């Protein structure tokens, strides 16, 4: 009944928690309208 | 160089320079290719399907 409770600053607590790689290499976005996905590479070797 | 030849006697007579020739003629080279006419049909690497 009588608490008289009076309640000071809180805390925080978040991660530490940076990329680094969403920022770093994958800079470039793609959406999808297929199912599958290829990813060719031409070997480039001349005679 | 010169080297010492005295004020008595004529002395010899020095071959003057020069002379050197070379040939370096033909060289060549040819890259001659095929465009493959009928490799066109098939999907390229590129060229999203």
């Amino acid at each position: 009944m009588y608490t008289t409770a009076q309640l000071l600053a809180a805390n925080e607590q978040k991660f530490k928690f940076d990329p680094l790689f969403l920022r770093l290499f994958f800079r470039e976005s793609y959406p999808f309208t297929t199912e599958k996905v290829y990813l060719s590479q031409i070997p480039g070797l001349v005679n | 160089m010169a080297l010492y030849v005295s004020p008595i006697v004529s002395g010899e007579v020095i071959r003057s320079r020069g002379g050197s020739t070379s040939e370096f003629t033909p060289g060549y080279v040819k890259p001659k290719h095929e465009v493959n006419p009928q490799m066109t049909l098939r999907r390229l690497p590129d060229e999203d399907p």
